[PDB]
């Protein structure tokens, strides 16, 4: 698929400025950073949970293993 | 109609503080481009290396 | 025509027309005291020769042969129970059992 | 005990596709049926949908969304295509059955 | 000529952890060499010590080495 | 019991992503290898050639390699014959073959120390520990005839007797040849030995990092510069009514 | 055509896949993965082609050769380092690329997706060989299992292997014939990749919202070209960082000890980018089962397209399956850990467990949470 | 005014631009290296062979 | 398209370079040279790829290796033979192919 045969688009006025007449930098601290958080806080509660869960299952798993290695002071009290 | 149409305000919203009407956009940017280009000129440079 | 050319350019790999038969090795059984296992370089893959203890030999017999994956009593796999010999090649995917 | 009604409302705001400001139907992946459905759409609603999608895209492409105000509210979501799409489907299922 | 190691293991062998360990060991040692038939081994206990000892052995040893 | 002891970390002079190897230390590291390990430990991938410019001098290494005779090519009558080790020879092998060595080291096979440092997890930290770290097996634990307890080694029973004690040699530079000390120097060597590139490799890494630093932003601007056309942009739906 | 950029049989292709190509406006980094994958294909082919300039495929010389190639050849060491790591940056990108595709249902472009799998498979295949090449303890023993791994296939198996590799045991032949495959294969990946993109272009690139983009679509060049060059340097810096600061960071050291046909190293941990499936394999005690599990462990990607039920394409509006997704991505990161872990109760079970959620999450959970979410919308 | 002077003279003509990339790279190289090399070496005083080369060449 | 032989991105290529391709009616054997050249490219790549399965690039082993590849590998000898000769059938066809092209100004 090429250009000019994509969609029947009617009534959409778009205005954009040359990159040299605008600033790429952009508006960090205004809209910039804000939205970043707007997202960390949006999906944090949807991504992190499982990873967190793994972690536990990792630690638990490891400790226990590292434990099942140490002797039961009472495997021979005699 | 069509006369009722305007280019909205891109002023602070974007625009470098060398562009806020009342003064030629020209003479000004023919300096700005240098910069944005300056970078590229550099990146090209850095790349070469 | 093809059938053959295929067969041909298919055996142009399998085997290699280079086969040995070191099937014969001499071992000083005294090199392997009771309780330990010595490994030998034999026929492309390791060879295990072991001196088994009274207990070792005893538990290997007390094995629940009917509940085995590969049911075989120890006594039908070795002649002198104090002596067990095996190809140090795991059956799963070919590693050397430790 | 727990309203499917009460639930849908959940999922709706949960899907949060209205944060971009586009109706449910503005999302349904475009398969053979939908295409035919949408191709049956009155030109009114079509151009409407279009823009809503282009706006959606434009937002998405900016990583930013629509002011809490402009989100569309669950109860006000307009199933503009469900009706056509349905006829379509049954139209098909009617044909598919006849060809047997 | 004196090996900065041995000197630094002297100091280290005194850090709280070493002691709380060196002790834990000393017991086990004479807890196993006190019996005729026991499968216990004081390796574990031995490590815990070492583990701790050498750990600071490291935090400092390379300072005296050229 | 798959029970083992993990070696503590020593702040080696060359640990830093930006810190080279103490070439002085390697020099000694070399000597300790030459004078004490190169009699059991083969090191086939290096050669006096290297030492030149890294810890020794051309003339230094040359006469250094003379120090050994090597079996070399056929006569006219075709017969191996010995002759002064040139500069291009590889560090001498102590044994004609492994099983020969095994018959020299109580049935054990002293592994070649070319890539030792990176063949054993822990590298120097391990190796160092291993050397400076033998001791009486705790109770209940008994090492058999010919082996020597060393907690850090898996099995705790090694076939290598503590090969390093105070004074075993005498670093001609005037360095307290203490065990800890020498054992250090051997390890810093074993490292370079394992990867001569070390320095050259980190320096490189340095620059590589200064380019990322410089290049990525540049192209980032460029990426944004170019997209602003879109980032900026604004829509609007104007049907007639 | 005054154009030329379009009137030249060759030249068009370019100004039709790098310039003028319509791409969705809204596209996350997860879309770079691929252009990167290429750069890997390159970095691999370039470096390896160059590393082969010094390799000597033959038991007695194989190991050393490489060492020589490092110590002796100027920057030969750098080449190697870069290569072994490209391997990873390669698997990383691939692993992410598959991610993205999975969670935007790019797997709906079926063919472009199916080909993709092939690539993976092959990339897994080619990477298997090559690692044998340096003929280290690992190289050898990997050769012996992976190969022997086809033992399972009955009748044609034991035979297929004693052919797979040289004669009757991984020995010199197997090595030379592997080098060949390795030297060859990458070029296949390259080809298929072409076939991959072809299928793609047939259907524009996806896009994160999962709704038509004809409404927008920007000229690939001005935009995405840069965007790629950028992502190039971004996920180039790590890969390089590794290669210049801690090369073997990912590389098992155990492989630094030349192969010994007689002793497989206690602690044989396969390459990281392989662990997951590895785990799955051992947690299903039965030669065949073991293998089978594995088989599908990767050969399951082929079914994802059929295990799609959401009325919407991507799942950015499917918060439910969404977390189910990460439950998967993590369930994977798990299998991995459990793979780099010896077999004892603390693990093992964890293993076969995750090595169960894996399947289910795919075969069952997804499609269920799928239709379900549609009904939470009256669909 | 640098940037303006630059653009007009250096970045305007695609012919020129390139020309400064080259002559620039030559300068960037020479300078980047010396700088890098120094930064590096200094962070390793007395450890490099360049630094011990002298106990058989003094220091 | 009900065609398929034309509606499939890959499949088209074929039914567009082997089927459906318009070729002049009148064409002498001198036009086969090329399709042959291919078969060589193949026979070469196939055989050689296979011969590389046994080659050992290294002075001390290089020569022998091949010999081995012949004497030792089943039909390895046939492979070699075929290869070295494909080389020629390859140059022959190429040499003819160039001929033809030269004397029909295909070089146009
Ligand atoms: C010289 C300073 C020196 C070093 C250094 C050293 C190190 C070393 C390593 C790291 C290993 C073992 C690693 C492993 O886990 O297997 C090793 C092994 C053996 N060594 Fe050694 N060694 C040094 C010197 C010497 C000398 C002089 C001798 C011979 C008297 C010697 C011998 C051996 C032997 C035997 C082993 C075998 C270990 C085993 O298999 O149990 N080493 N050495
Ligand atoms: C598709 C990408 C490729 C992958 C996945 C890949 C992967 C590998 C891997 C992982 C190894 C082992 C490296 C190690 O020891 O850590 C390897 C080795 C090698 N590869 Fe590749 N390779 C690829 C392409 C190539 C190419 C195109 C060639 C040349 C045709 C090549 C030639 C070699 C050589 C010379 C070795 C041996 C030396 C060494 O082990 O580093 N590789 N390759
Ligand atoms: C051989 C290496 C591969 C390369 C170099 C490659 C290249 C590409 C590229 C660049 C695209 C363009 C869009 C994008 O970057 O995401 C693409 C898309 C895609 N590839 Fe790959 N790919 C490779 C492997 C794979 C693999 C292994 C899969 C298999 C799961 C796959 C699945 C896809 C999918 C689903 C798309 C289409 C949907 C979309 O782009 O959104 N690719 N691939
Ligand atoms: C383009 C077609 C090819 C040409 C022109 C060609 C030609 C040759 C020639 C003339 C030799 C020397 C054979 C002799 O001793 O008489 C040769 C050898 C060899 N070729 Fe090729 N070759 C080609 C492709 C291949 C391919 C694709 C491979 C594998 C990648 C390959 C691998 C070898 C091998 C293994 C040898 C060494 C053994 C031998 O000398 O016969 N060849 N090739
Ligand atoms: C002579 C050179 C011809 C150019 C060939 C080269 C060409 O397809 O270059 C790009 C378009 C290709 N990726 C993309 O187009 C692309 C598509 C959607 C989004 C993004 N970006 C994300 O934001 C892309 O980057 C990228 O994946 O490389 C391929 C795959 C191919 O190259 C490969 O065969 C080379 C292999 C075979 C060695
Ligand atoms: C998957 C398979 C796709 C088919 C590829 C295959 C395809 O072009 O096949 C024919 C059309 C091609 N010759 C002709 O078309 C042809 C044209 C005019 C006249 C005659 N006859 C004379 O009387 C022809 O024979 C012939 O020269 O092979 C080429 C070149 C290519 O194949 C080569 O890339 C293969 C190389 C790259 C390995």
């Amino acid at each position: 698929r090429q250009f000019g045969h994509l969609t029947r688009v009617r009534h959409l006025i778009t205005y954009s400025l040359s990159p040299f007449e605008q600033r790429p930098f952009p508006h960090y601290f205004s809209k910039g950073v804000p939205n970043v958080w707007r997202r960390l806080r949006a999906c944090i509660l949807r991504v992190a949970p499982p990873f967190l869960a793994f972690y536990l299952l990792y630690t638990w798993g490891t400790q226990e293993f590292e434990k099942s290695k140490r002797k039961n002071p009472a495997a021979y009290v005699n | 109609s069509h006369t009722d149409i305007k280019v909205p305000n891109f002023s602070d919203y974007r625009r470098p503080p060398d562009d806020y009407s009342t003064k030629s956009s020209r003479e000004s940017d023919p300096s700005r481009k240098g910069f944005s280009y300056l970078v590229t000129a550099v990146t090209t440079l850095g790349v070469a290396y | 025509a093809a059938k053959n050319v295929v067969t041909q350019f298919v055996s142009s790999m399998s085997a290699s027309a280079d086969v040995l038969a070191m099937s014969k090795i001499e071992i000083k059984l005294s090199d392997i005291p009771e309780g330990k296992n010595m490994a030998f370089k034999w026929r492309g893959k390791p060879l295990f020769v072991r001196h088994r203890t009274k207990k070792e030999i005893d538990q290997e017999a007390a094995v629940e042969v009917s509940q085995l994956r590969d049911p075989q009593h120890d006594l039908e796999r070795v002649k002198k129970p104090e002596w067990v010999i095996l190809i140090g090649v795991c059956t799963h995917l070919g590693c050397v059992p430790i | 005990s727990r309203w499917l009604e009460g639930i849908r409302k959940w999922y709706y705001n949960a899907a949060g596709f209205n944060k971009y400001g586009l109706m449910r139907d503005d999302t349904i992946y475009e398969n053979d049926d939908v295409k035919e459905a949408i191709r049956r759409l009155p030109e009114n609603l079509y151009d409407d949908r279009m823009f809503r999608i282009k706006r959606a895209l434009d937002l998405n492409m900016r990583q930013q969304i629509l002011p809490k105000e402009q989100w569309t509210k669950y109860e006000e979501d307009v199933p503009y295509l469900e009706p056509y799409l349905k006829e379509v489907i049954r139209e098909r299922k009617e044909r598919e059955e006849w060809d047997k | 000529l004196v090996d900065p190691l041995t000197t630094v293991r002297e100091q280290c062998e005194q850090l709280e952890k070493c002691v709380k360990a060196r002790e834990r060991l000393e017991l086990c040692d004479e807890r196993v060499s006190s019996r005729s038939q026991t499968e216990e081994d004081c390796t574990e206990e031995l490590f815990d010590f070492l583990h701790a000892r050498d750990h600071c052995v490291a935090h400092k040893l390379f300072n005296s080495l050229k | 019991s798959d029970l083992e002891l993990h070696p503590p970390s020593y702040p080696w002079s060359h640990r830093g992503p930006l810190s080279s190897l103490d070439h002085t230390s390697i020099r000694r590291g070399f000597q300790v290898y030459k004078q004490v390990c190169s009699s059991c430990h083969s090191m086939d991938y290096v050669a006096y050639r290297h030492l030149v410019g890294v810890c020794y001098t051309e003339d230094e290494a040359k006469a250094l390699a003379e120090e050994v005779e090597v079996q070399d090519g056929p006569n006219e009558d075709g017969e191996m014959f010995m002759r002064p080790g040139k500069l291009s020879d590889y560090f001498p092998k102590p044994y004609p073959n492994p099983e020969a060595a095994r018959a020299a080291n109580n049935g054990a096979l002293p592994p070649d120390l070319s890539y030792i440092v990176r063949a054993r997890h822990g590298g120097e930290d391990y190796v160092f520990s291993l050397l400076t770290g033998y001791c009486e097996p705790p109770t209940g634990v008994s090492v058999r005839e010919g082996l020597y307890f060393n907690p850090y080694f898996p099995g705790q029973a090694i076939g290598m007797a503590p090969p390093i004690y105070n004074d075993v040699l005498e670093f001609d530079d005037g360095t307290p040849a203490t065990m800890s000390q020498v054992a250090k120097d051997v390890c810093t060597f074993l490292r370079w030995a394992a990867e001569p590139e070390h320095d050259h490799r980190k320096r490189m890494g340095l620059k590589m990092l200064l380019m990322m630093g410089l290049l990525v932003p540049l192209v980032y601007y460029m990426k944004r510069h170019k997209w602003s056309v879109l980032k900026s942009r604004k829509l609007a739906y104007r049907p007639p009514k | 055509a005054p154009n030329i950029r379009k009137s030249h049989p060759l030249l068009k292709m370019i100004n039709n896949s790098l310039i003028d190509l319509p791409a969705p406006s809204n596209i996350s980094a997860w879309w770079n993965f691929g252009s990167l994958l290429a750069v890997c294909l390159m970095t691999q082919i370039l470096t390896g082609l160059l590393l082969a300039m010094h390799y000597t495929a033959d038991t007695s010389l194989a190991f050393s050769s490489v060492a020589h190639t490092c110590r002796n050849v100027q920057y030969g060491w750098l080449i190697r380092n870069l290569h072994a790591n490209g391997a990873s940056f390669f698997f990383i990108c691939i692993f992410l690329h598959i991610g993205r595709g999975l969670y935007y249902g790019s797997y709906l472009y079926k063919e472009t997706w199916n080909t993709g799998v092939i690539l993976l498979l092959t990339l897994m295949a080619t990477a298997f060989v090559g690692y044998v090449l340096p003929w280290g303890q690992m190289s050898f023993w990997g050769a012996t299992v992976i190969t022997n791994l086809f033992s399972a296939i009955p009748y044609i198996g034991h035979t297929l292997v004693e052919w797979a590799w040289g004669g009757f045991s991984v020995d010199n032949p197997t090595l030379t014939r592997f080098f060949a495959l390795h030297f060859l294969l990458p070029f296949a990946i390259a080809g298929i990749t072409i076939i991959h993109l072809t299928f793609l272009h047939e259907s524009g690139s996806n896009n994160p919202l999962g709704i038509s983009s004809d409404s927008d679509k920007i000229p690939f060049h001005p935009y995405y070209s840069f965007k790629d060059i950028l992502g190039l340097t971004l996920m180039l810096t790590p890969f390089l960082t590794l290669a210049l600061f801690s090369p073997n960071l990912l590389g098992d050291p155990e492989n630094f000890t030349p192969a010994n046909p007689l002793v497989t190293p206690p602690h044989i941990k396969p390459e990281w980018y392989f662990l997951f499936a590895y785990a799955i394999l051992r947690s299903i005690p039965n030669k065949l089962g073991g293998v089978l599990a594995l088989a599908a462990s990767v050969l399951i990607l082929f079914l994802i397209p059929f295990l799609h039920k959401s009325k919407q394409r991507t799942m950015t509006f499917r918060p439910l399956s969404q977390t189910l997704f990460w439950l998967l991505v993590a369930n994977l990161l798990i299998l991995t850990w459990i793979g780099s872990q010896p077999v004892e109760h603390p693990f093992i079970i964890i293993g076969q467990m995750a090595s169960l959620s894996y399947f289910t999450i795919l075969l069952i959970l997804f499609p269920t949470i799928g239709t379900l979410e549609n009904k939470m919308l009256n669909y | 005014t640098l940037t303006a002077r630059l653009y007009s003279l250096l970045f305007r003509r695609t012919s020129t631009f390139a020309l400064t990339i080259v002559v620039g790279a030559l300068l960037f190289e020479r300078a980047f290296d010396q700088g890098a090399d120094a930064i590096y070496e200094h962070i390793n005083e007395g450890k490099l062979w360049k630094h011990i080369k002298h106990k058989y060449e003094n220091k």
